[PDB]
RNA sequence: CAAGUCUGGGCUAAGUGGUAAAGGAUGUGGCGCCGCGAAGACAGCCAGGAGGUUGGCUUAGAAGCAGCCAUCCUUUAAAGA
């Protein structure tokens, strides 16, 4: 991914919104410079890209660094990304959220109930070198009942989860059934 | 109307039934009210003028009632006690039974389930005539509580106080309550009908019958016509002539027979609480 | 003296009554509505059940004719699995089964009807009717 | 219905509704959600009326999450009575909802159904609402 | 479904007309024949 | 009723203006993204629109067309169990 971004002198971070552009700022343990990018192209990329796949930013200084949207603050009353936070990756291993891929239909798929993505994103770590992706999770032998969590999964050539493990990644629960009444 | 007219009416047919034996008079064997057998709307209609005019009788003209039945769903077991010990004709009778619903069309079955003889030999006849009896007025509306099996599996007694009768009551109590307890259900009458109709009209013929709480059963062709069989409730079956002859401009004819009794759609349960 | 016909009725095995649709369509046929319950149940006295399609054609002198097709592809498959009824809910519940050959054997029995002139294609029409009645294919 | 089970104070003051939402302005659970456009007081009944018809519409469907929770005592003096004499008794409860707040959200259902059950819900509610999907609702801890 | 405040399409064959500043809605089944008011 | 029927650009066609809400709408202008695009599209005409097979279960009977499921195959230019 790419994204045209420019430096900001620091003048009217709100005159940019009205302008049309989204005020930003990228950084890391070395440098932090205030920036800003157009929305169109940020919706169009963040809409997809998100915080799983890196975004190489192109600045007027030839540079085109790799970063992960560590944070996107909103406008609550009407959601409109109002300011990002690009973390400039390096070589040093750093933490991010790798997407989980539920590949396999469980038993609640014939019985009933619903797969619950109680946590479709895990906090692992690894050198920006190894850019893993959808970390497949196995499902099938699951029926409206217990579930699975911990770190029971295919951890690529260097990924070393930074959660617990213990956090309930996902579970299957009882469907809502019209004919059900408890009040009385 | 008042028993007064109930007479002018007797004479009504006493001469009208000779001047036209193309009808039939019948006293509903279950509820006083009398039926007036006709051969088409108009028929009974114009009798209603003469029988009311040239006989000056002035009664009511609504529709027949339905011979309902009472029964239950769940099997129950309750105590039948009586005892009245104050000083002499003690009156001491008491029994326990096993009430259990039977298939809609089972009948009446009791069970002499007494081991050694905790309940003397001579008193069982009467403890039955008591149960058999009580079943007369249902727990819901008061109709022949039927389609069940009864089991007398216990009950004690007293050497001097007991009586043939004292037991007929105790047993008439055990029953008078098992039905109240086993969740009652207002059964009703279902008929067998066969409308002979040219499959021309058939289409709606079947429809109309469906929208009559009835459920269709078949149509094996006949002559140039075609016959339809099915069940229906006598309530939603009144004045059918002038309804069949409607969906058929006259080319329609039917018969009718009884079959079984069956639960009312609940919505018709609280309906009948009259 | 009624007019002519290529009647495409659909009568089962055994039930041969002059009763419609063997009446309105074969009333302009002069059809021996009873030279079927004999000519048919003679050849199908072997099978026993299964419907048998038929095309009864009339002419001028008031005579008829009729050629029959094969029994539903769902028939031979019910006996070839100890079945009678499908499986109520196809797919998830298997109540019997047919091998990769037992399907390729049936596609032979009805190959002169479908359309394809193969078996890798024909058999699939059979293997398709497998999940149509919940009868997996032994493989 | 729904409501607090215990309480330190049986009665509490009105207060005023402002903008913002303070939180719960993002998904986090289901796949599709319904959000408030105007600020207000949703009664327990209002909620229930919805949650129900919500489920009703898709008999045997996925899971519905009521992301809001009433807990503000609704007061009311008896009918035909003058001012004073203290406060009023409780009537029901309400949850103070503000714009940008995710009121409910469904999980595990065809989009067609999700976008419908929600549409109905919105009708039982006294305020205008929007149906959101799940894009940038990533990371909001 | 003649006069009303919420006039909509009750089956594809319906058509949202607007003759005379009034949103009418016509179809093949005289039942859908609406009109806002 | 004292002082511009003032100048340049834009919207509104109900007298809106000249005081009301949810909720309706091919209103009317204006920005947008995303599909099909003359290796023939939109409306369009004449065409075909099938055979396994009335899929299986259920039912009085369900044959694409109550309703459960299931949704594979086929000969094709293409035709959904
Ligand atoms: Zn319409």
């Amino acid at each position: 991914y790419r994204l045209k971004a420019y430096y900001r002198e620091g003048e009217k971070p709100s005159a940019l919104r009205r302008a049309g552009k989204l005020p930003g700022v990228m950084y890391n343990r070395h440098l932090n410079r205030k920036v800003y990018v157009d929305l169109v192209e940020f919706d169009k990329v963040f809409r997809q890209a998100s915080i799983h796949h890196v975004i190489v930013l192109e600045l007027p200084d030839g540079q085109s660094l790799p970063t992960l949207v560590r944070q996107v603050n909103l406008d609550k009353r009407r959601r409109r990304p109002e300011h990002v936070d690009f973390f400039v990756l390096s070589d040093e291993p750093v933490e991010m959220y790798v997407p989980l891929r539920f590949v396999g239909t469980p038993a609640g798929v014939r019985a009933g109930g619903v797969l619950q993505e109680i946590h479709r994103d895990i906090l692992v770590k690894v050198s920006p070198r190894n850019i893993p992706e959808f970390i497949e999770v196995d499902v099938s032998g699951l029926e409206i009942g217990d579930s699975l969590h911990a770190s029971d999964l295919k951890l690529p050539p260097g990924v070393e989860l930074a959660v617990s493990p213990e956090e309930t990644i996902a579970a299957v629960v009882p469907p809502e059934d019209v004919e059900k009444l408890a009040e009385e | 109307k008042t028993k007064a007219d109930q007479e002018k009416l007797s004479q009504a047919l006493a001469r009208l039934a000779e001047e036209d034996p193309t009808f039939r008079v019948s006293t509903h064997p279950e509820t006083g009210q009398t039926i007036i057998s006709g051969m088409g709307e108009l028929h009974l209609e114009i009798i209603v003028d003469r029988l009311k005019r040239e006989f000056k009788v002035d009664a009511n003209v609504g529709k027949p009632q339905v011979a309902y039945r009472e029964t239950i769903t769940k099997p129950v077991d309750v105590e039948g006690k009586f005892i009245r010990q104050t000083g002499g004709r003690g009156q001491y009778g008491h029994v326990k039974i096993k009430v259990e619903p039977l298939p809609r069309g089972s009948g009446f079955e009791f069970v002499n389930a007494i081991v050694g003889g905790v309940i003397p030999k001579e008193y069982i006849p009467a403890v039955q005539k008591g149960i058999e009896e009580a079943m007369q007025s249902g727990p819901l509306i008061g109709f022949p509580v039927v389609d069940i099996k009864v089991t007398l599996y216990d009950g004690s007694y007293h050497e001097v106080d007991s009586s043939e009768m004292a037991f007929k009551i105790a047993g008439s109590m055990a029953i008078k309550e098992a039905v109240q307890k086993g969740d009652p259900v207002i059964l009703e009458p279902i008929m067998r009908v066969e409308v002979t109709t040219p499959e021309e009209y058939m289409g709606d013929v079947i429809g109309d019958l469906n929208a009559r709480r009835g459920q269709i059963l078949g149509m094996e062709p006949r002559g140039n016509a075609q016959v339809i069989r099915a069940f229906v409730p006598l309530a939603e079956m009144f004045g059918y002539a002038t309804d069949l002859r409607s969906k058929t401009q006259g080319r329609g004819s039917f018969v009718m027979f009884f079959d079984h009794y069956q639960e009312v759609p609940k919505q018709v349960q609280e309906k009948l609480i009259k | 003296k009624k007019v002519v016909a290529v009647v495409k009725l659909q009568l089962p095995a055994g039930k041969a009554t002059p009763a419609p649709p063997v009446g309105p369509a074969l009333g302009q046929h002069g059809a021996n509505i009873m030279e079927f319950v004999k000519a048919f149940n003679a050849a199908t006295a072997n099978m026993g059940d299964a419907i048998v399609p038929v095309e009864i054609t009339i002419y001028a002198d008031r005579s008829f004719t009729f050629v029959t097709k094969t029994p539903p592809a769902s028939y031979l498959i019910r006996k070839a699995a100890g079945l009678e009824k499908g499986a109520h809910k196809p797919g998830r519940e298997k109540v019997g089964r047919i091998t990769w050959e037992q399907v390729l054997e049936i596609a032979k029995q009805k190959m002169p009807d479908l359309n394809t002139t193969d078996l890798e294609a024909a058999a699939r029409m059979i293997a398709g009717s497998a999940r149509s009645m919940g009868v997996e294919v032994v493989g | 219905m729904l409501m607090p089970r215990r309480m330190k104070y049986r009665k509490q003051q009105r207060g005023r509704l402002k903008g913002a939402t303070k939180g719960g302005d993002y998904v986090a659970f289901g796949d599709y959600g319904l959000v408030a456009l105007e600020p207000a007081w949703i009664t327990a009944q209002q909620i229930e009326a919805a949650r129900v018809a919500m489920v009703r519409h898709f008999r045997r469907g996925g899971k519905i999450f009521i992301r809001i929770f009433p807990d503000k005592p609704y007061t009311k003096k008896p009918l035909e009575v003058r001012m004073g004499k203290g406060k009023g008794n409780v009537e029901g409860y309400v949850a103070v909802v503000k714009p940008g707040r995710v009121m409910f959200e469904v999980a595990g259902v065809t989009e067609e159904q999700a976008m419908e059950a929600l549409r109905i819900a919105g009708h039982k509610l006294p305020i205008k609402t929007k149906i959101v999907r799940r894009d940038a609702y990533d990371e909001a801890q | 479904m003649k006069v009303r405040a919420s006039v909509k399409r009750i089956c594809d064959k319906c058509k949202v007309i607007r003759r005379h500043g009034r949103v009418y809605v016509i179809c093949e089944n005289p039942k859908h024949k609406q009109r806002q008011g």
